[PDB]
């Protein structure tokens, strides 16, 4: 976790209802955004910190 | 935690709207039949400090 590893995602259709209909998550929150609305938006850039 | 607002609606209020309702906010794909995770209680706190 101090080393936390970063992708960017460019240039590219990214699907969150894959993510949002998951069973697999102990968690899912948003914050700014309503987690419905995410699929019909769109970024410069998206990044994902793991 | 005593003041509140609605955190989840299926459909927007109409002008001068009033809505007291409990029910479970279906946000995924799968139904909820009543009863949890994508199944969300529909109020939330502030927790004002």
């Amino acid at each position: 976790v101090y080393a936390w590893n970063r992708k960017r995602i460019s240039n590219c259709v990214a699907d969150y209802s894959v993510l949002y209909n998951s069973a697999s998550f102990s968690t899912f929150k948003c914050y700014g955004v309503s987690p419905t609305k995410l699929n019909d938006l769109c970024f410069t850039n998206v990044y994902a910190d793991s | 935690y005593n003041y509140l607002y609605r955190l989840f609606r299926k459909s927007n209020l109409k002008p001068f709207e009033r809505d007291i309702s409990t029910e479970i906010y279906q946000a995924g794909s799968t139904p909820c039949n009543g009863v949890g995770f994508n199944c969300y209680f529909p109020l939330q706190s502030y927790g004002f400090q």
